[PDB]
């Protein structure tokens, strides 16, 4: 059972890409930390509490989406308790978005600047990023290539 | 762009002065009644210049803003003043000037914007005849 | 039932890719069996999260 | 606390149905609360107090109109409550008689004639 | 679209079919409008 | 202390004058309701967007009743 798969969790986080007395060490810190929290629908409304937050947050259609998954998730139920309660544990375009020039019956509205505005933006954070990372590419380099006589890798040490 | 804007002002001096001049008694019950509800909407126009004015005091209200919020209210205002103009025209009183909101309610049909006013007009206007 | 377990543990990754989680489809498979076995999962999302803090405090 | 199980004890107290005895409806609110969250149309408590009074015309009272005037002053002078207009916005929006057209009669604007 | 209006709407002896694409040819003015006042709401341009 | 007890004199206050428009206008809310809806618009939300819930849910205690 679970227990076993927990050896090959133990072998997950050990690096892959010796290894057999490290894990030893590995399995007993991971026993030592795994059961002081085990010793001390309102289901899908957990991720309903979190796809408002979504929508506040920009986003829509994300939500859109959150909201028509947990129809079908409905259509194991330990596991969606555990996915909500780590939802923010993870790691840290578009053509249309004001096109009329399809469909058969669009409504005739004016502007909102709430759509054309904030769709130029979403081509501004990314323009804005392309070029903090050519910032972040040569300074990192730098930093190895000139610091002070020696400092550098640490074949030096051995 | 203030000429584009007064038509509204001046189709509101006219329609004040016909609710003064017809809610007396050598024009009889129905204009009495045709005036009192003639004034409902002009109590509507006082509504919305105050909110304005609070757009105003706030730092948030402009020209082109002003010449946009009064196009909706322009229409209503020129279906009054060319009403007035009409009953004052033909000196119409009584049921003559039932006959003219009759013509004149059929005559509106274009937006349905415009007809609602004319008929409540003329459901307030026919209860004392 | 050794067919239907493979097609749920298909679909049980991409509610676990929406939300963002930070595990991985070897975790996502232990964890699967750890809380379908009735251990409550709001602790057990607890005791992943400590484990993965204590790893890289060796690292 | 979060808005949005705030929302489920206003479900807890409308409906007999617990908020845990209940997720359809919330799925719905979460809906409409969201993405309509944060003012998108132009305040003004004066066109609210002018419309508790249009209100309490239509119940043939002008005596509690003018008492209504003093209580709007003294909301003002205890001064704790942060959107004035909402709350009694709200409430006359779900007031009801005791016993036609009217978007041609007076609004809010909807600041889609202005940046937001 | 101003021009056919301007004479349209001192016209009151015209069909009342056409006093109905003239009364849905307002509302494409004040749209221009709306348009042109959040654009000035953004002016405080390049 | 003394001054906080003060404030919690003048939030009763405001709640007797939000309870009296609430009664003199015959809404459908009670006093219970009425203290979540308080909560709601402090944080600042549209009143059009809560009053369509409202209306759902009291025809949702009639797919009750």
């Amino acid at each position: 059972s679970i227990t076993q798969l927990f050896d090959d969790l133990c072998e997950a986080l050990l690096p892959a890409a010796n290894r057999k007395r490290a894990k030893r060490s590995l399995k007993k810190v991971a026993y030592n930390a795994l059961f002081t929290n085990l010793f001390q629908l309102p289901a899908r409304n957990k991720i309903l509490m979190l796809s408002f937050d979504l929508r506040v947050g920009g986003l829509g259609p994300k939500a859109d989406r959150l909201e028509e998954l947990v129809e079908e998730l409905e259509a194991v139920g330990s596991v969606l308790d555990l996915l909500v309660q780590l939802a923010g544990s993870g790691p840290p375009r578009d053509y249309f978005l004001n096109n009329k020039h399809v469909g058969r019956n669009v409504p005739y509205s004016g502007y909102d600047c709430d759509d054309l505005s904030v769709f130029e933006m979403d081509v501004q954070s990314l323009i804005s990023r392309e070029e903090c990372l050519c910032h972040s590419m040569i300074q990192e380099t730098l930093q190895v290539m000139e610091a002070a006589p020696g400092t550098g890798l640490p074949t030096v040490g051995l | 762009l203030v000429h584009r804007i007064l038509p509204v002002a001046a189709s509101y001096s006219a329609v004040t002065r016909f609710i003064e001049e017809k809610s007396s008694f050598e024009y009889g019950q129905v204009n009495h009644a045709l005036a009192a509800a003639m004034r409902t909407l002009v109590k509507e126009h006082l509504i919305l210049v105050s909110q304005l004015e609070q757009l105003h005091r706030q730092g948030l209200l402009s020209l082109q803003k002003l010449w946009f919020y009064i196009q909706p209210a322009m229409r209503t205002m020129d279906i009054l003043a060319s009403l007035a103009t009409s009953v004052d025209k033909g000196e119409c009183l009584g049921g003559s000037t039932l006959s003219l909101l009759h013509d004149r309610s059929f005559s509106y049909t274009g937006d349905s914007q415009a007809q609602e006013l004319c008929l409540y007009l003329t459901k307030a206007a026919s209860a004392p005849y | 039932n050794l067919n239907a377990v493979r097609e749920t543990m298909d679909v049980l990754l991409e509610i676990s890719r929406i939300l963002n989680t930070g595990l991985d489809m070897e975790t996502l498979s232990i964890c699967v069996r750890l809380c379908e076995q009735g251990i409550n999962p709001e602790a057990l999302s607890s005791v992943i999260k400590e484990l993965r803090k204590a790893t890289e405090a060796l690292k | 606390k979060s808005p949005n199980v705030l929302l489920q004890n206003l479900c807890c107290r409308i409906l007999g149905r617990s908020e845990a005895d209940v997720a359809q409806q919330f799925q719905y609110a979460v809906r409409v609360i969201g993405s309509n969250f944060a003012p998108t149309v132009e305040r003004d408590e004066f066109l609210v107090a002018e419309k508790i009074k249009k209100e309490l015309i239509r119940q043939r009272r002008e005596a509690d109109a003018a008492l209504f005037s003093e209580l709007h002053r003294k909301l003002h002078s205890q001064g704790v409550l942060k959107n004035k207009w909402s709350i009694l916005y709200l409430l006359l929006s779900l007031s009801e008689d005791p016993r036609s057209y009217a978007t041609l009669f007076a609004q809010a604007l909807p600041r889609d004639a202005h940046s937001t | 679209i101003r021009r056919y209006t301007d004479q349209r709407s001192l016209d009151r002896s015209f069909g009342l079919v056409g006093q109905s694409f003239c009364a849905a040819l307002h509302q494409e003015l004040r749209e221009y409008y709306r348009l042109l006042s959040v654009l000035h709401s953004q002016l405080q341009l390049t």
